[PDB]
């Protein structure tokens, strides 16, 4: 009489504890630096702000019980250290048998991992508490977050095909605009590399935060390409001239990203790459077409930044922001980026 | 030379 995803959140935890089990401590104790105190510290610190705003209403969210809170999180907990005990055992260096402080003792993987927890278990009750409540609520950047859930998917076998589809969105949705916002890490990331951004053929060949980053946008933004090319079925050659556009803009005009979608540039860039080509000027009858995606919504083209100081349509951002930065790059096809 | 002004369809009914 349970749903599908909450029964097999049972099966999952079924005979486990919400402590770490006596593998997980052994490996604790072997490091020259045991974690364990300092994971305790973490947990009960996300513990104590989750039932904070858990029981307590905004606007959006009523708040609820606190006995459900405590049940979600007793929960959430026994995943963690289920799933914390299968990454390390499965380390290289642990097999290896060395130390292994150093990738313990990293509070943002503890921090992500349990927030990732969290999310698994309140989207198996459809809670109304959507992502990113529960990173918001525990102050996770987005741009170190999205990290753990290849770990998450990774490390448990026993997650449903939706909860593993879920997760996947959930980055996506860091991927496309969370990530991006003005006070994400990326920025700072990208400051320490001197404002260079990797450009597709670099990551897809680096290998720091931001290459890793770019990597997994790189690859979401053509996969969200090669379906929209596959509306007007263009031409490969083309969806490469297009695909240049939006790495020049995302290179050479980082700024216009921030506290904006991946899609808005994208779509953007396919009106403007189509109009100076001989495949010409096929209209926002893609737009029609982009509909079909599922990260697709209406606030994509139907509301978007202009300066801030209000918010304008896709066709609005475009001829007051877009072309004054791009127009000089598109206009000169009166090289080109290779497609992964 | 460039900008195309339109009026996005008054959308979604």
């Amino acid at each position: 009489e349970f749903t599908q995803s909450v029964s097999r959140l049972q099966s999952i935890v079924a005979g486990l504890k919400n402590a770490p089990s006596d593998q997980l401590i052994n490996i604790f104790e072997s490091c020259v630096r045991n974690p364990v105190e300092n994971i305790m510290k973490i947990l009960k610190g996300i513990g104590e702000t989750f039932c904070q705003h858990y029981t307590q209403s905004t606007d959006e969210q009523p708040g609820s019980h606190i006995d459900f809170a405590v049940n979600r999180l007793k929960l959430a907990e026994i995943l963690y250290y289920k799933i914390l005990e299968t990454v390390m055992v499965q380390e290289t260096r642990r097999l290896h048998g060395m130390d292994m402080s150093v990738l313990l003792e990293q509070d943002i993987f503890h921090r992500s991992l349990m927030a990732c927890c969290l999310e698994i278990v309140l989207f198996a009750y459809s809670s109304p508490r959507t992502f990113p409540w529960i990173i918001e609520v525990l102050n996770l950047q987005p741009f170190y977050f999205y990290k753990v859930i290849e770990v998450v998917i990774r490390s448990e076998e026993g997650l449903s095909r939706d909860m593993v589809k879920h997760l996947n969105s959930i980055e996506e949705q860091i991927l496309e605009s969370l990530a991006w916002s003005h006070d994400s890490a990326l920025w700072e990331a990208l400051q320490v590399s001197a404002n260079k951004v990797p450009t597709c053929e670099e990551v897809i060949f680096r290998t720091g935060s931001l290459a890793l980053f770019y990597r997994k946008v790189y690859h979401l933004a053509s996969v969200r390409l090669r379906d929209l090319c596959l509306k007007l079925d263009v031409s490969n050659e083309l969806r490469r001239k297009i695909w240049t556009c939006f790495e020049f803009t995302l290179v050479h005009c980082p700024d216009l990203m921030k506290d904006r979608h991946l899609d808005q540039l994208l779509l953007c860039a396919f009106y403007i790459m189509a109009k100076v080509t001989k495949e010409e000027r096929t209209f926002q009858e893609i737009m029609k077409s982009y509909r079909n995606q599922p990260q697709a919504n209406s606030h994509v083209y139907r509301s978007v930044l202009l300066k801030s100081e209000e918010r304008g349509d896709l066709i609005k951002f475009y001829n007051t922001i877009y072309v004054g930065r791009v127009k000089s790059f598109a206009l000169k096809y009166d090289p080109l980026s290779p497609f992964p | 030379s460039l900008l195309s002004f339109e009026k996005l369809d008054r959308a979604s009914p």
